[PDB]
């Protein structure tokens, strides 16, 4: 227990550092969208090779 | 009474959410009791619509 | 008056001449810890008591014994300022001289083979500061005095509640100071019972059979013997006539010719007195009266030895015929009665199974350690070690005093352990209480309540450490060699220091000092808690402990306790109350003679109060001490009643002794309800120190005691002429008569500048005296926080109008003009301490370099070349104070991010910005930067810069110490050489070195020159060695946590002004939140044109019965009216005779008072500075229950030009037209409480989540989240809201996929939720499933 | 998991499974070595204890943890109780998109809207602002949107005003007992850091503004916005669920402004003149020719619902006051004039809102409650209703009645010293005569307050109800009643000792006079008993609510 | 999730120590005798013939 003996124990303060922030997920979504739109602008072989 | 008509219930999560928990889970574990979510306590518990 | 007393003298109402002034308000702490650490030559309380009690340690009969000599405490390594900077305990070592002896063969009295006597270290104990504060781990902590049950003997009733029979029980109890308890109690059918603990109910008399007692002498001690003699026939009865009281006989009792007692008649005491006068000893009864008696002792046949009857057996006619044939005519029976002498012990013997001593000890040893078979000698040693061993059982001197007092003994000293007479007398007293005589006690009574303090609790934890180490010393000395060791290898200083540091570091009684107000310090040191170890808890107790008992009068304040979970368990110690020798409370009273009240005072405790009858403080007496009536209100035994003129024993000292220091600074406290007075004195602690200090116009006269006798201001210890005034230091030249002959010098007072208090406010000292001013001894020189001229200025006084002003003051709200915030008269100063640690990870160490990945140069322009922010750069939220980067690796990049990296070639760096940043939404100035570095690590450039800064500061400061100190010393030398051999113009040309060695006549003057010379040389050498010591303290490394490289601490000083949302409060408990901060143009203004500053609400005043805020408002208007008249008479340049006349009329003004004044002051120089100090408003003292009434306020308002009714017509600022029904304006002293809004306000979009259950963890500034608890879920169920609840406890909170799906859908602008399943329900399934219980989800 | 500093936090289940695995390996190792029977029976008892401590610690000798005296936490400790998953993490969860700050008044609001700070509105509505900025192209990517709302550029405040406009937030006070504790509002942005909360709503919350702080939640999805508008907007809840009484009853300043506005003194400016309607009543009061309250014949036109939902108009000269005519502009069409022709205390204004709701439906009652609150605060400001020290008239008959009672207790004292009576009948007679003296003091002070104003018009004299400040604040029902007015002016009661017995010597001093030390010391016990009882009754009422909702 | 192969079997405390004891009134046997069997203080016959 941290002080004043409340229901506050040490377990309710430990943050999770293994998650990713949702803003990073928004960047990843927008980056996949932008890269798909840009690789659409290439030729067939160049886009196929660059995806492969 | 209200502390006894609430635990004598055909839905054990509403009988296990507030009062004596151990007796309710063992009484519903020896009985194989089936809970049909029946009435807003379980649906707040299980996180769906009310 | 003294010198600052005549600087701004406060007008004082009140009619009682104070005869005992207010004592030193911190005497509990300092006097207790003076009892703790002091070389006591005797067994007085202290460390000497603990050592002389637990020592000598002897071996396991191996003739090797360790005994005690003395102790000593070394001086601390670190002074208090460096100790608060570094983080260690402010402690002192504990050197102890111990002596080890070893004996020889077959000589227990003989000569030892050797003695070994040396000093040994046993732990550090913390020292108290000069103010009552300890420092444990960097912070400044206070140990609160504890209240508990006095050790002794308590006779409680516990009426009614057992089995609902209507019968009362009785239980006696022996409560030791250290050991096992003892209980005696009855049952619903009249059987006595013992308890050695709260363990199982045992029959009572077995403990008597545990003390080597047979049935004979048990019945002898608890009963009186009725003798049946057979005088030749008929089995007669010996008679004492008093034995027949209240009784009814079954036959005719006849004595000396006449039948006095008739058959079937109750016996009147007239019969008893006639039997006394008729010389009646032995009378004749039939054989039928012995049918109910019980035999006392064992009756047998002589020759055969067969048992006629054993002890405690009722007598039938068969037993009578058996005792007739053996020949015995002596019969001993037990005298019984239903009222006077109850046969309780006989019944308890008939319940008891055992007979002898051994089966009694077997029963106790089986009934304390159950399940194991007993053993004789183990049971003997057990019952030795329960109540009769000097080790495991102890009543102190207080225990033995109460144990003798409640048994009506004679001596008040004795052994700590019990004895047979003790337990038998307690059982006798319990049977006497059951038999109707005597009374029970009550635990609320403060004669049965002991107040512990810091010295006693530290002593007891020190004794815990000493027994924990003497186990190891008995283990070592049993295996002890002859000569291989000095006697320090036996003892470990880990448990002693561990125990005392565990007590001061972690307890419910040792807590952070509330340090945001001088009142808050001085009332946190004066606190009487009932919680903690050895005391009740909030869950278990209880209502009578919360309630106020009539013996709290003048000992414990009734109107100050924290309203909330623990009401009344956190009591506060009254103003005049002290602590008795035996630890109890005691309060001062004035001794009353025949009719004359003598000024001598007697401190009376609680159980000594009830015998006398005590007069009233609010009484009226002439100069001859006679009461003006013939009857006066008093209290005899908790009962207010009107008694005669000369039956009184003691008078109360003053009008103020019933309250605390927190409550007595509420003026007009006799005009408020106790609810709002409780809230007012509860919140008068929490004022933030404002930027100025502004002199409460309505004071109570207790302000100077709280100002001086706390620790914030700088009180002069020796008066003189002020030589030098700076903001840093004040340098006093001491007068000649107050100066010591040796160590001449002058005084220097280093003020504490802007620094951090524990509640983040800024404790500061500022000089209030000027250059070249006479000062008295004990006179204030430097005002602290919230202090003006040695008064207590918790807040500021403002013009108040009580009117509803367009609803902005709706419930309790306050509304403030812009004239307050433009003046910065509530702008407070906070200091925060941000910290940046730099550890060593297993991926690499962290750096404090200035180069940060992916930030702008404009974000780093506020940094130096070393990466730590400059002193004095105003930062906002988000600025970088300590540039710190942590090494990372193994990025694990994705698809098209890896594509992008390939396209643009930018290296994902091997490091991460984890810099220290300003918290979200503050501002302010970086005022102090510290760099703590582990020794053996490269110090960077700014660390060496701070070291050179502190080194030059310390060397310059100590050189100024030595220079100004020797300037005073050479100014004394010149005063010496003029008397007896003057060089008027010759001396100042020849150098200071050749003053110490100039010749002069052999007198006291040459000895004086030798003294001053050796003091000069000693201060030079002392300067040199302590400069080297200060340099080696600064330059060396610093202890840190295991595995942290360096810590950079940065102190921000925020300047927070005021805004809607703050809280303000007067001293009467009128809380309020500032709602709108209007411009000056919109305020109500009267016909002179002065805009009111705060418009309160009148509707709180009839409801909440605190009418005293109105009287304080009117008298504030009176005070500022006198101030405005003085300001007008000073602006017109009236001569000093006119000001003298007007101030004279202002200070006379009223009934018979206690405030004689000038003309004794100086012609101009004291009067004009007094008028300069009164132009802001003439203050008024109102001593608490005795002070200013209404008619004196009216007569003071008539001195001003103000209306008598106290209500001015006012004009609205907007419409410009008059308010109907003229309103109350005045000057209320109001306080800014530290519930500021910007500490309270936050919000969260999406932050962190808790680990074990994927929910946003609550707190600040952990970004929290307003907990939508169980009742709010019921509230949304109560509406038709169901989608709100579904997102409220799945998507916004718990679901690990759902929150990111929601965030994507929101930033795409598509409001839609994909609910899924909560995560914590999946945790619940894994927790029930990780039992033996199968729980599943089903098919469709 | 690692804390910062190389030191770990384990849960105590790791200790429990470590002990169980340890003793299981020990028992396998013992049965390998063919141990004697005492040792393996010891080990099977130990494994029983280890498993039974893992499943539910506390039904044995409470096996404590290492380097600590505190008992550890098993599985049933994590399911069962106040801190279990059923009551700490399933039935009530901590929620994102929430905020918390100190509340304050702001009387310039209609009751469908509350204040909300700009900084909280920027922190709560961050993903909405992100979405609108990447829609409007001011931020090319979303990281640019993060840095734009971080630097707080001047373009984001128009964006935030677009995302607020019709989006209800939920306001919540922490003791959320009945279902009016969570209500929706529409935010108006505030230069400040304190939530402005509409005044008429506060009686629903049991929220005074003495520092209590409230919490806002944000309906994210579209259905929750429509729920908070259709079901939980503040204009929907103007009736309690406990009874049909209005819960948006005007509370304290507004009822004082009304009770000052609709009253009549026998002589004022414009006494008994004639008025063509409410409009020149307002022109007479606001020019200062005629007073606010003077009895006056006016011409008013009242409508009624005589036919089937039809507004039949009738016009007449009512004999009323000026201020009643000024309030008549605020009454909607449907109500009769007799709703404003009386004095309008708190009960009367609750009946006014109740009749307006039961006749004209919801919309005129909402806009009528807002107009009542505005005119109440405005004419309370014009009232200048101010408490003062002369406002509490002490009866001249006070000390005379106290002296008579002091002689009567001396009579009963002589009758007890004469052995004529016992103790209990003495006690009962003394408490009856002190209660009789207290009742005489109450009937003295009420007649010395309420009719004390005596003035003249076209004749000698005439008495009326008083314009004392404290009498208006007690008669209007704003704050307090005659018990507290009694304790301010007459003697205060008969206090009870901690026995529950009641003292024969009552407190013969009010608060306008001083109280000496013994009287105040006796009063302190009643105050502290009151505080302790309020705390304990709060706890028991919470438990009663919880059992009642969980049975139903 | 994981598992532990317990070597000797072990009574489940929830079916042993809750007040309506299930092993208690399933075998129709008083609980102190059941704890006396489980703590190896006594014996109990297990269908030992007649
Ligand atoms: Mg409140």
């Amino acid at each position: 227990p941290i002080g004043d003996d409340e229901d506050s124990h040490l377990g309710d303060f430990i943050e999770d550092t293994t998650l990713e922030l949702p803003l990073d997920s928004a960047t990843t979504e927008s980056l996949r969208a932008a890269t798909h739109d840009v690789l659409a602008g290439l030729t067939a072989r160049e886009a196929k090779v660059l995806r492969m | 009474g209200i502390t006894k008509a609430s635990l004598a219930t055909e839905s054990f999560i509403s009988a296990a959410s507030f009062q004596e928990t151990t007796r309710v889970l063992t009484e519903a574990a020896v009985a194989g009791k089936r809970d049909e979510l029946r009435g807003l306590k379980e649906n707040v518990i299980v996180g769906r619509l009310i | 008056y003294s010198y600052t007393e005549k600087k701004r003298i406060r007008k004082d109402f009140g009619k009682r001449p104070q005869v005992l002034d207010v004592p030193y308000l911190l005497s509990i702490q300092l006097d207790s810890f003076q009892k703790f650490i002091e070389q006591d030559p005797e067994g007085q309380y202290g460390l000497e008591a603990a050592f002389r009690s637990v020592f000598p340690i002897q071996s396991y009969s191996g003739n090797s014994e360790l005994q005690y000599v003395s102790y000593r405490l070394g001086e601390p390594v670190f002074d208090v300022q460096e100790c608060q900077i570094r983080g260690v305990t402010y402690s002192a070592p504990l050197r102890v001289k111990l002596r080890l002896v070893i004996y020889e063969r077959e000589a227990p009295e003989g000569t030892v083979k050797d003695i070994k006597e040396q000093e040994v270290y046993m732990g550090e104990i913390p020292l108290m500061t000069d103010n009552g504060t300890f420092v444990i781990n960097g912070t400044e902590r206070v140990i609160v005095s504890q209240l508990h049950r006095s050790p002794g003997v308590f006779f409680d009733s516990d009426k009614g509640k057992t089995h609902s029979s209507g019968k009362v029980l009785y239980n006696a109890r022996i409560i030791p100071y250290r050991g096992s308890w003892l209980d005696f109690e009855f049952d619903p059918k009249d059987n006595l019972f013992v308890r050695i603990d709260r363990r199982r109910k045992l029959p009572a008399t077995i403990i008597l059979r545990a003390l080597n007692y047979t049935t004979e002498q048990i019945l002898d001690l608890f009963f009186e013997k009725v003798i049946f003699e057979i005088r030749d026939n008929k089995l007669q009865m010996e008679l004492v006539p008093e034995r027949l009281r209240g009784e009814t006989a079954s036959f005719d009792i006849e004595a000396n010719g006449k039948v006095y007692v008739e058959k079937g008649r109750r016996i009147t005491a007239r019969h008893i007195r006639q039997l006394e006068k008729d010389d009646v000893k032995l009378i004749e009864v039939p054989v039928e009266y012995i049918a109910g008696k019980v035999v006392a002792k064992d009756y047998i046949d002589e020759s055969t030895g067969e048992l006629i009857c054993a002890a405690n057996m009722e007598l039938s006619l068969d037993l009578l015929a058996k005792l007739s044939q053996s020949g015995h005519k002596r019969i001993e029976t037990l005298f019984t009665n239903d009222l006077d002498h109850g046969p309780y012990i006989s019944e308890t013997l008939r319940v008891d199974p055992t007979n002898d001593r051994l089966s009694a000890l077997v029963e106790i040893y089986r009934m304390m350690r159950p399940g194991e078979p007993p053993t004789r000698e183990a049971a003997e040693s057990l019952f030795e070690n329960l109540f009769f061993s000097e080790d495991r059982y102890d009543l102190s001197a207080v225990g033995r005093m109460k144990f003798n007092r409640s048994l009506l003994r004679e001596e008040i000293e004795g052994s700590g352990i019990l004895s047979k007479d003790d337990i038998i007398d307690v059982m006798k007293k319990l049977i006497d209480i059951r038999n109707g005589k005597g009374e029970v006690d009550d635990i609320d009574h403060l004669g049965n309540r002991r107040i512990r303090s810091v010295g006693e609790m530290a002593e007891n934890q020190f004794r815990v450490g000493l027994v924990r180490v003497e186990r190891a010393v008995k283990e070592r000395l049993s295996l002890g060699d002859l000569d291989t060791l000095m006697p320090q290898d036996m003892i470990n200083a880990k448990p002693i220091s561990a125990a005392v540091k565990e007590f001061f570091g972690s307890s419910q009684l040792s807590q952070f000092m509330d340090q945001n107000n001088p009142l808050s310090e001085i009332t946190h040191k004066r606190r009487i808690s009932a919680l903690g170890p050895g005391g009740l808890t909030r869950e278990r107790a209880g209502f009578e402990v919360r309630d106020v008992h009539p013996t709290h009068y003048g000992r414990v304040c009734p109107i100050e306790t924290p309203e909330g979970p623990n009401i009344g368990l956190i009591n506060s110690l009254s103003v005049y109350a002290q602590t008795n020798e035996y630890g109890f409370l005691e309060t001062p009273y004035r001794k009353v003679t025949d009719g004359v009240v003598t000024d001598e005072i007697h401190y009376l405790s609680a159980i000594e109060e009830g015998n006398y009858v005590i007069a009233q403080a609010n009484s009226n007496l002439d100069e001859e001490g006679h009461f003006v009536e013939d009857l006066v209100t008093c209290r005899s035994k908790g009962e207010s009643s009107l008694f005669s003129r000369d039956q009184v024993d003691y008078m109360d000292v003053s009008t103020q002794q019933v309250v605390s220091v927190g409550a007595s600074l509420i003026p007009f406290l006799e005009h408020d309800d106790a609810n709002r007075a409780l809230m007012g004195a509860n919140m008068q602690r929490q004022a933030v120190p404002t930027l100025r200090a502004d002199k409460p116009l309505v004071g109570t006269g207790m302000e100077r005691a709280v100002a001086v006798d706390s620790g914030v201001t700088a009180v002069a210890k020796r008066g003189g002429v002020v030589q030098y005034v700076d903001a840093s230091r004040i340098v006093i030249k001491v007068n000649e008569d107050e100066m010591y002959p040796g160590e001449a010098g002058i005084d220097i007072y280093n003020l504490t500048k802007y620094t951090r208090s524990n509640q983040n406010t800024c404790i500061n000292q500022m000089p209030c005296v000027s250059l070249g001013e006479p000062v008295e001894r004990g006179d204030v020189l430097a005002d602290g926080p919230s202090t003006d001229l040695g008064e207590l200025a918790l807040g500021q006084n403002m013009r108040v109008a009580f009117m509803p002003w367009n609803g902005y003051n709706f419930e309790d709200s306050i509304l403030v003009s812009e004239r307050v915030v433009q003046e910065d008269r509530f702008t407070t100063i906070h200091i925060q301490e941000l910290a940046c640690v730099s550890r060593d990870t297993k991926l690499g160490p962290e750096e404090i370099t200035a180069d940060i990945p992916n930030v702008g140069e404009a974000a780093l322009s506020k940094l130096d070349e070393s990466g730590i922010v400059y002193i004095g750069a105003e930062v906002t939220g988000g600025d970088i104070l300590v540039g710190k980067v942590t090494p990372k690796g193994e990025t694990q990049l994705t698809p098209e991010e890896k594509l992008l990296r390939a396209i643009f070639g930018e290296k994902a760096s091997d490091v991460k910005d984890s810099s220290l940043r300003v918290p979200n939404g503050v501002s302010g100035t970086v005022i102090d930067v510290q760099v703590f570095t582990r020794d053996g690590v490269e110090k960077d450039k700014r660390a060496l810069e701070i070291e050179e800064m502190q080194l030059k500061q310390a060397k310059k400061d100590l050189s100024e110490e030595l220079q100004i100190l020797e300037a005073g010393l050479f100014s004394r030398i010149r005063a010496v050489l003029v008397a007896g051999g003057v060089e008027a113009e010759k001396l100042d040309k020849l150098p200071r070195d050749r003053w110490l060695e100039l010749g002069l006549t052999d007198e006291e003057k040459q000895n004086q020159l030798e003294q001053l010379a050796e003091q000069y040389d000693e201060l030079k050498h002392e300067f040199e060695k302590k400069l080297e010591a200060k340099r080696r303290k600064i330059t060396q490394g610093d202890d840190l946590a295991p595995g942290v490289l360096k810590i950079v601490k940065v102190y921000l000083a925020v300047k927070r002004r005021i805004q809607p949302g703050d809280k303000m409060a007067g001293r009467h408990g009128n809380k309020g939140v500032i709602s709108k901060i209007n411009p000056i143009e919109d305020m109500p203004y009267d016909e002179n044109g002065t805009p009111v500053d705060i418009v309160l609400n009148p509707l709180g005043v009839p409801s909440r019965m605190n009418i005293g805020q109105i009287l304080e408002t009117h008298l504030g208007m009176a005070a500022k009216g006198i101030g405005d008249k003085i300001n007008a008479m000073l602006k017109q340049q009236q001569e000093v005779a006119k000001l003298r006349e007007f101030i004279q009329r202002a200070y006379d003004l009223g009934a018979d008072v206690r405030q004689k004044v000038d003309l004794s002051t100086f012609s101009d120089e004291e009067v004009m500075r007094l008028a300069e100090n009164l132009r802001k408003g003439m203050p008024i003292a109102t001593p608490v229950f005795d002070g200013a009434k209404e008619a004196e306020i009216k007569e003071l308002l008539k001195l001003g030009d103000l209306p008598t009714s106290g209500q001015i017509r006012l004009y609205d600022g907007r419409t410009g037209e008059q308010f109907e029904r003229p309103v109350t304006v005045g000057y209320m002293y109001m306080l800014k409480l530290n519930h500021l809004v910007d500490d309270k306000m936050h919000a969260r979009s999406t932050g962190s989540y808790s680990l074990v259950t994927q929910q946003p963890l609550g707190g600040k500034a952990q970004f929290g989240g307003q907990r939508f608890g169980e009742m709010e879920v019921w509230a949304l169920e109560a509406y038709g809201a169901a989608y709100t609840l579904q997102e409220m406890l799945t998507v916004k909170s718990d679901d690990v996929n759902g929150r990111t799906k929601m965030y994507k859908n929101i930033v795409d602008g598509n409001h839609q939720m994909e609910p899924g399943m909560p995560e914590s329900f999946n945790v619940l399934l894994k927790e029930i499933r990780s039992l033996g219980i199968n729980i599943e989800l089903e098919d469709e | 998991v690692p804390l910062d500093g190389g030191r770990f936090a384990t849960s105590d289940l790791n200790d429990l499974y470590r002990r169980v695995i340890n003793r299981n390996n020990r028992l396998k190792r013992l049965l390998d070595l063919a141990a004697p029977d005492i040792i393996v029976r010891n080990e099977k008892r130990m494994l029983q204890e280890a498993v039974d401590a893992l499943l539910d610690n506390g039904r044995r000798g409470r096996a404590i943890t290492g380097s600590n005296k505190r008992p550890l936490k098993s599985l049933a400790d994590m399911i069962k109780g106040k801190q279990g998953r059923f009551r700490q993490n399933l039935l009530g969860k901590r929620v994102d998109y929430s905020g918390r700050s100190v509340i304050t008044v702001g009387p310039y609001l209609r009751l469908h809207q509350c204040g909300l700070p700009k900084k909280m509105a920027l922190e709560l509505f961050k993903p909405f602002i992100y979405g609108k900025l990447e829609l409007r192209g001011l931020a090319t990517t979303i990281k640019a949107a993060k840095k734009m709302v971080e630097r707080e550029e001047a373009v984001v405040w128009d964006i935030l005003d677009e995302v607020i406009r019709e989006h209800p937030v939920l306001l919540n006070r922490a003791p959320t007992l009945h279902r009016l504790g969570i209500q929706a509002f529409e935010p108006v942005l505030i230069e400040g850091k304190a939530i402005q909360l509409h005044p008429l709503v506060c009686a629903a919350y049991n929220a005074d503004f003495d520092g209590d702080q409230m919490a806002v939640h944000v309906p994210l999805t579209l259905e929750a916005q429509l729920e908070a508008r259709a079901l939980m907007m503040s204009t929907n809840n103007i009736l309690s669920p406990a009874n049909g009484e209005p819960i948006i009853v005007p509370s304290q300043d507004v009822v004082l402004g009304l009770y000052y506005m609709t009253r009549d003194c026998v002589n004022a400016k414009g006494e008994g003149m004639v008025l063509t309607g409410p409009k020149e009543a307002e022109r007479l009061y606001r020019s200062g020719l005629a007073s606010l309250h003077a009895r006056v014949k006016v011409r008013i036109t009242e409508y009624e619902k005589d036919a089937n939902g039809e507004l039949v108009a009738k016009t007449s000269l009512k004999d009323t006051t000026v201020g009643r005519a000024i309030l008549w502009m605020i009454v909607p069409k449907g109500l009769p004039y007799s709703i404003v022709n009386q004095a309008l205390g708190k009960k009367a204004i609750s009946k006014m809102l109740n009749t307006c709701y039961r006749i004209l439906g919801l919309k005129p009652t909402v806009i009528f409650a807002d107009q009542i609150m505005y005119t109440g605060f405005a004419y309370a400001a014009r009232s200048g209703a101010s408490v003062g020290i002369d406002d509490m008239v002490i009866p001249e008959k006070k000390h005379e009645i106290i002296s008579e009672a002091e002689a009567e207790v001396a009579e009963i004292q002589e009758q007890f010293q004469s052995g004529l009576v016992t103790a209990g009948e003495r006690y009962n007679k003394v408490i009856d005569i002190w209660a009789a003296a207290n009742d005489r003091v109450s009937k003295a002070m009420m007649d010395n307050l309420q009719t004390e104003t005596v003035i003249n018009r076209d004749g000698q004299e005439e008495k009326q109800v008083s314009f004392n400040s404290i009498y208006m604040m007690a008669d209007s029902g704003a704050r307090g009643s005659a018990a507290q007015i009694r304790q301010l002016a007459g003697m205060r009661g008969l206090m009870a000792k901690p026995d529950g017995s009641i003292i024969e010597t009552p407190i013969t001093a009010n608060f306008r006079e001083g109280l000496n030390v013994l009287q105040y010391f006796i009063s302190t016990h009643g105050a502290r008993k009151g505080l302790a009882d309020t705390a304990l009754k709060t706890a028991n009422s919470g438990y009663l609510t919880r059992r009642l909702v969980d049975v139903a | 999730m994981g598992h532990i192969e317990l070597a000797s079997p072990t009574a489940h405390i929830w079916f042993l120590k809750s007040l309506p004891s299930r092993i208690g009134l399933l075998l129709d046997m008083p609980l102190r005798d059941i704890e006396r069997v489980l703590y190896f203080e006594s014996y109990v016959v297990i269908e030992g013939g007649m």
